[PDB]
RNA sequence: UUAGCUAGUAGGUGGGGUAACGGCUCACCUAGGCGACGAUCCCUAGCUGGUCUGAGAGGAUGACCAGCCACACUGGAACU
RNA sequence: UACCCGCAGAAGAAGCACCGGCUAACUCCGUGCCAGCAGCCGCGGUAAUACGGAGGGUGCAAGCGUUAAUCGGAAUUACUGGGCGUAAAGCGCACGCAGGCGGUUUGUUAAGUCAGAUGUGAAAUCCCCGGGCUCAACCUGGGAACUGCAUCUGAUACUGG
């Protein structure tokens, strides 16, 4: 079905994830429906590192989109941050 | 919301069908001259009320035959 | 550098081809296309179709030779 | 303070009983770096006499061009024999981007920022001839105002 | 035949001007009269008149300055063989604004400057400097 | 000239005809030596220039220059050819790559060695 | 990747002192400064227009110790940047760390300063920077790190520095062996017998 | 240095058919339909975002990344 | 692993093409229209800066040259932006269908043209200002741009009906 997950861009040894809503069958870095956040695991954390349009994430869940283990974590982490 | 085309009847021979030609001017992509282009459409004319040479208003609809996806809305001018 | 496999064998002018060109038949074995040496042409020295002449032959192409000695 | 530039030197030849007589030609431009440009062309048996005759010609036979803060008023086309010429007022910082023949003319003229290009024959004597005349016929925001009989904003 | 009378108008101006003529005259037309209006209003000619009713002859009084013609160049742009239309944001300007382009709009004939300021595009009739 | 005319018959750029068709847009080609000989050049030059006829892996058969002073090439020598005409030798449109395959380097070269397939001399 | 050969040759070819030695010596007592290198140095070059453009670009490159590829890329960036390209080229050069290290007097030459950089003797903002071409920014503080502070090269380097004209845009504390890149140098800060527009001309044709 | 092409052909009625409109299919009827605004035939080719070049307009191009299509030894076929 | 500290010693780390003009860089010796060079012109028969070696020099540099290949310069297919008396180019001449173009006025229409609004023009790429890897390549935030298409509503001078 439709799922919200991380498409891994960035460079070798320097991962950078683009959070995307997509048909789960399409390849990880392939066709998606909507971009909805990003996630830098290598951010200096002096400034940002994790940004989620929670309004559109929820909208898609409301219509049955599932959510990665890793995005489900980010959302709990970001909800905690503020 | 009534999208529509206007053109003239080049053939009225077929039973309940007609051939309509839509002509327009178009800027030439390279040399800038404005050129005549024509689009011929097989259109539905239930009742065959459209005569050749008539100017008619037509609309797009579902497939009616291998080549007909348009039907008549109404005649505008006739028998020049 | 300039290798040294050149030779100076002699022969006799056979044909009087075009543009200072000749059939020159080597006293040795056959004849070659033989063209007139620059020097020689610069100092003119016409060359009749039947003269004893010296040829410079590169083993690279025995088939050809340059006329060195005028007569 | 006048600026003078040697554009091209060339050897021509004249034939007589005895053989060929060789001589030289020189094409130069002088300019005041502030809107005045002349070009000269001299001939002589030796090169120095030729490069010198030309400067002499270049100093007189000089004309004025209505510059605009070191750049041109409007794009301009110039033509002379083989050479079709084209120039544009560029923004500040660019400098003169142009062929040798034109650069020398524009430099000594005081045209600080321009886009130029020569089409057809790049024969230097006719290229410069075509540039000078281009700059010369180049009219000014004030003269068009004078012409049209109005000192509107366009003044 | 006489298939572009506007080029004809441009040219009669250009040639009489080159010939240091005091005036030029041509068969009239609203469209010519609309262009003559712009020329006069922008100071490229003195004045103009149309005379007669059934076969109107239009007359343009030319203009000279330093024993020079005020009109330096005058060229047809759009033409029967190649119509040229521009949008408001595409309107050419002649001599970096020193000259003018005559433009025909839904609101009648005016200069590039005018049409620009009035948010319009149109058929580019000619350039004048 | 007319717009109308161009609208009926567009501008049509001429397609460039190549000067080394036997290469078929390859940087070099391999081939067997068919004949190995000398030939004389055109006005105003004069020499015995080393050339070879070479049947290439793609069927083409061409004449190719053997540059440098001295070479040890014969029939059935397998060589590598590259583009490059010999100007005073009409017909000759390729050069042999010295020091590739069966073609040896030029003997005793010190300057421009890499254009003649010559290793750097121990020194 | 670095020019390693004789240095005064370069000065001699360009017709000027390129500061490739400390300055302890009048350069004319170390070489025939006013004569090009080689058999035909006395010969004069009746030098083409292309020639003067080439030599000027070489001059600047040889001053800063930059090879062609990097220097061309410097031109590209100067061009892309806003404002006068010629001046932008010199800002970029003058912002290099090996350069700045030299101007604060930590190195007798840009070559020596570069070695200081490469050999992890220089810090920027208390952080080790060891690549010569590191672009230094306004308000940065470059310093000799503690362990490199007792190197006698550095003391000598600071002495000579004190005898050169003192650059405006740098605040140097000789005691601490730290210094501050206050601002980008203006054009007016840099020598006036550099002809950038020639270099700009060379790279536009 | 290809000018004519077309019998399921173009349309109509009705039955059948598909997940669905449809000559998709069949019978009957009308004689149409396409074409110099290039049909038919012949050669070549996956299309695009874009890539390279060029001041631009253009020219050339369609690896790597992404979107669509098509194929899975060759030709054909359907089953789930 | 990145990165940080320590040890040993300049220690293990420089080649390639070019120097007649175009084109930055010149001399000697060898050869003698030979051997050979050659992108174009063109070098070589006794002073060859053009061949080959040397010394010197110029340009690049972990590369440097040669070949192949696209575009550029090429306004040399010219829409922007060319030509046809003698340079390549007016059909030997006329009539004429299709086609292109068409004098002047009014009204009408509103297809061309013009304006506005709305939707769409995937992301990446390009560009701008920032952020992150010691810098850079590279990665990345936001923007701008996608100059296009379509629908609706208007304007009516010009073109078309």
């Amino acid at each position: 079905m439709v799922t919200i997950r991380l498409a891994r861009h960035g460079a070798k040894k320097r991962p950078f994830y683009q959070v995307v809503v997509a048909d789960s069958r399409n390849a990880r870095n392939g066709r998606f429906i909507e971009r909805v956040g990003f996630f830098n695991p290598i951010a200096s954390e002096k400034e940002e590192g994790t940004r989620l349009d929670l309004d559109r994430i929820a909208h898609w869940v409301g219509q049955g989109a599932t959510i990665s283990d890793r995005v489900a974590a980010l959302i709990k982490e970001v909800n905690k941050a503020a | 919301k009534i999208r529509t085309l206007q053109g003239r009847v080049v053939s009225d021979k077929m039973e309940k069908s007609i051939v309509v030609a839509i002509e327009r001017f178009v800027k030439h992509p390279i040399y800038g001259k404005f050129i005549k282009r024509t689009t011929k459409l097989h259109v539905h004319d239930e009742n065959n009320e459209c005569g050749i040479g008539d100017v008619v208003e037509i609309r797009e609809c579902r497939p009616l035959s291998k080549t007909k996806s348009w039907t008549l809305v109404r005649v505008v001018e006739k028998a020049v | 550098a300039k290798e040294k496999d050149t030779i100076r064998t002699e022969g006799v002018v056979t044909e009087a081809l075009p543009n200072a060109t000749f059939r020159v038949k080597l006293d040795s074995g056959p004849e070659i296309l033989a063209y007139i040496s620059g020097k020689m042409r610069m100092h003119y020295i016409r060359i009749l179709p039947g003269d004893r002449v010296v040829v410079e032959i590169t083993p690279y192409d025995p088939t050809r030779g340059r006329i060195v000695y005028r007569k | 303070e006048l600026q003078e530039k040697l554009i091209a030197v060339n050897r021509v030849s004249k034939t007589v009983k005895g053989g060929r007589i060789f001589s030289f030609t020189a094409l130069t431009v002088v300019g005041d770096g502030n809107g005045r440009v002349g070009f000269g062309y001299g001939k002589a048996r030796e090169v120095p006499a030729a490069i010198q005759k030309a400067m002499e010609k270049a100093r007189r036979n000089m004309i004025n061009v209505a510059l605009n803060n070191g750049t041109l008023q409007h794009p301009v086309k110039g033509v002379h024999t083989g050479s079709r010429v084209f120039m544009q007022p560029a923004s500040e910082g660019t400098g003169i981007i142009a062929g040798g023949a034109m650069r020398a003319v524009l430099e000594v003229a005081g045209v600080h920022n321009v886009l130029a290009k020569a089409y057809g024959s790049t024969n230097p004597i006719n290229v410069v001839r075509a540039t000078i005349d281009g700059l010369e016929n180049m009219n000014s925001p004030e003269m068009v105002a004078a012409k049209r009989g109005k000192s509107v904003e366009e003044i | 035949s006489m298939q572009d009378p506007i080029a004809d108008m441009l040219t009669r101006i250009r040639n009489g001007q080159a010939a240091n003529k005091a005036a030029v005259t041509m068969p009239s037309s609203k469209l010519k009269v609309a262009i003559a209006n712009v020329l006069k209003e922008e100071g490229f000619i003195e004045d103009f008149k149309v005379e007669g009713d059934t076969k109107p002859e239009l007359e343009l009084t030319l203009k000279y300055f330093q024993g020079k013609a005020v009109v330096e160049s005058i060229q047809r742009v759009s033409r029967p063989g190649l119509r040229i239309y521009k949008r408001k944001d595409e309107l050419p300007k002649v001599m970096a604004g020193l000259g003018i382009a005559v433009v025909s709009t839904s609101k009648g004939v005016m200069t590039d400057r005018a049409a620009r300021q009035a948010g319009l595009g149109g058929e580019i009739i000619c350039y004048v400097a | 000239a007319t717009v109308n005319q161009l609208v009926r018959k567009p501008r049509a750029r001429k397609v460039a005809k190549s000067n080394v068709p036997a290469l078929e847009a390859c940087p070099q080609k391999r081939g067997v030596c068919t004949r190995v000989y000398t030939t004389t050049p055109k006005k105003p030059n004069s020499a015995l220039r080393k050339v070879c006829r070479v049947r290439l892996t793609n069927g083409f058969e061409v004449t190719s220059y053997i540059g440098g002073e001295g070479h040890n090439l014969q029939e059935h020598s397998v060589i590598l050819i590259r583009g490059g005409r010999v100007k005073d030798l009409p017909g000759v449109r390729y050069h042999t790559v010295r020091g590739a395959l069966d073609c040896s380097g030029v003997k005793d070269r010190k300057q421009a060695r890499s254009k003649y397939g010559v290793k750097r001399p121990k020194a | 990747a670095r020019y390693l050969g004789p240095k005064l040759k370069l000065s001699r070819r360009e017709g000027t002192d390129l500061f490739l030695k400390s300055g302890v010596r009048a350069i004319d007592t170390k070489c025939k400064i006013e004569q090009a290198p080689g058999q035909h140095g006395a010969r004069k070059p009746r030098l083409s227009d292309y020639g003067v453009q080439l030599r000027e670009k070489q001059k600047v490159r040889r001053i800063y110790g930059v090879l062609e590829r990097q220097f061309r890329n410097y031109y590209k960036e100067a061009a892309r940047l806003k404002g006068n390209t010629g001046e932008n080229l010199l800002a970029l050069l003058e912002g290099r760390l090996d350069n700045v290290v030299y101007r604060m007097g930590f190195g007798a030459t840009r070559a020596e300063a570069r070695q200081l950089v490469s050999h992890k003797a220089i810090m920027v903002n208390g952080r080790v920077v060891n690549i010569a071409s590191y672009q230094v920014s306004p308000n940065d503080v470059v310093s000799i790190r503690e362990k490199a502070k007792k190197q006698s090269r550095v003391k000598a380097a600071l002495e000579l520095a004190e005898q050169r004209e003192k650059p405006t845009w740098l605040e140097v504390d000789a005691g601490k062996m730290e210094g501050t890149f206050k601002r980008k140098p203006e054009r007016s800060d840099l020598s006036a017998d550099i002809n950038e527009h020639l270099i700009v001309e060379l790279y536009s044709k």
